[PDB]
């Protein structure tokens, strides 16, 4: 996160740390005590197997994120359409071995509706361990920022993403830039209030460089893939369909 | 063969291949089992939050009904098409209680 703020515990419960070889790689949303969605381009080979993966909820700081303290990951599912030359359809699930016990400081947020009827620039929220700047290292606090998103037609522009904005992505940050999702934000939380509740609009996918003027951050359009994610739920332990 | 939540306020839709579009479900008959058997149809296993009867906002003229005379058939073929729901109100479901932090009050 550029230009943000160190969160503060349970502001952002739904948070996790998804970590390979005992070190933060990307970020991730928890939706129920077993699912977490993230990012397809973080589970790539060779980290496509699951049990490289290990998930911490509930904790703001890297260096308490120990092994044994986390939570062993047992399933990772790339969307099948996944593309990673475009970063199309960049969202996957994780699927724990152990659920997780919800409390004041753990617990999941909505999978988005359809009919949410958003504003074209919607106040949202970032948050994540990635790099403070541009090409920096994994932070060791969870940070957050005030994103707002960017209407697709305004982000294809030709000064910003040259029509590579997909209906299956979205565009959230600022075109002058400075406040930014950044490596290592990836697959975590773009979420917005509404009707009260806290929704998952986003995972974070990719940007040109962080806070970059005309460089705003992409998220996976996860109200796109709301159904898939409920599909691959219910085939879990599933005999017949 | 397929069940969504819609919108802030979970109303709980059901497609209809013939007419090609998602219809609310009336609140007519509706109880928190025929609620959790939607919820383990979006995958939800066995989380459930809550249910409750909504007036619709959207003007809807095609809803889904509950024939309490279907017998012992799924949730989905007990549905038939009912321009008005007697009890006035849509189902509306959450699966899972989320989407608070420690503010959120
Ligand atoms: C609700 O279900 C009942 C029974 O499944 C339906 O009644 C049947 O209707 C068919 C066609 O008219 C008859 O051949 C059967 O003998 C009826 N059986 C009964 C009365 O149990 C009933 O019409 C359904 N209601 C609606 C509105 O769909
Ligand atoms: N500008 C962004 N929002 C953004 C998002 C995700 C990124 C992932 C990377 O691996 C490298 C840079 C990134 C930049």
């Amino acid at each position: 996160i550029v230009g943000g703020e160190s969160a503060l515990p349970g502001a952002w419960p739904w948070q996790v740390s998804l970590h390979v070889q005992n070190v933060h790689v990307c970020g991730g949303s928890i939706i129920t005590p077993e699912w977490i969605v993230t990012a397809a381009h973080c589970v790539e080979k060779p980290l496509n197997n699951p049990w490289h993966w290990t998930a911490f909820a509930g904790i703001l700081r890297q260096s308490f994120m120990f092994y044994g303290a986390g939570y062993q990951v047992e399933k990772v599912i790339s969307h099948p359409n996944y593309d990673s030359k475009t970063k199309n359809n960049d969202i996957a699930l994780m699927k724990l071995q152990k659920p997780l016990t919800f409390n004041d400081l753990v617990k999941p947020v909505c999978l988005p509706n359809p009919g949410m009827m958003l504003q074209p620039e919607q106040l949202c929220w970032i948050s994540g361990w990635g790099a403070t700047e541009e090409k920096g290292k994994t932070s060791e606090v969870l940070n957050a920022a005030k994103v707002l998103l960017i209407e697709t037609q305004r982000c294809n522009s030709r000064y910003v993403y040259d029509n590579l904005i997909t209906p299956a992505m979205i565009c959230a940050g600022f075109l002058q830039g400075n406040v930014d999702s950044c490596q290592g934000d990836s697959g975590g939380p773009l979420v917005t209030s509404k009707n009260n509740i806290w929704w998952l609009i986003g995972d974070t996918s990719w940007g040109s460089g962080c806070a970059k003027a005309y460089r705003p951050g992409v998220y996976g359009n996860v109200m796109v893939f709301t159904d898939w994610i409920y599909r691959q739920m219910r085939a879990d332990g599933e005999f017949v369909e | 063969a397929c069940v969504r939540l819609y919108g802030p306020n979970f109303i709980l839709q059901v497609y209809s291949s013939q007419r090609k579009s998602w219809h609310p479900v009336c609140q007519d008959d509706w109880n928190e089992n025929y609620g959790r058997a939607a919820c383990r149809d979006m995958g939800y296993k066995n989380n459930f939050y809550s249910s409750q009867g909504i007036v619709d906002d959207s003007g809807s003229t095609s809803f889904m009904k509950l024939n309490t005379s279907a017998g012992n058939v799924d949730i989905y073929k007990k549905l038939y098409h009912s321009d008005a729901c007697s009890s006035k109100a849509v189902v509306s479901l959450r699966c899972i209680a989320c989407g608070v932090n420690l503010n959120s009050d």
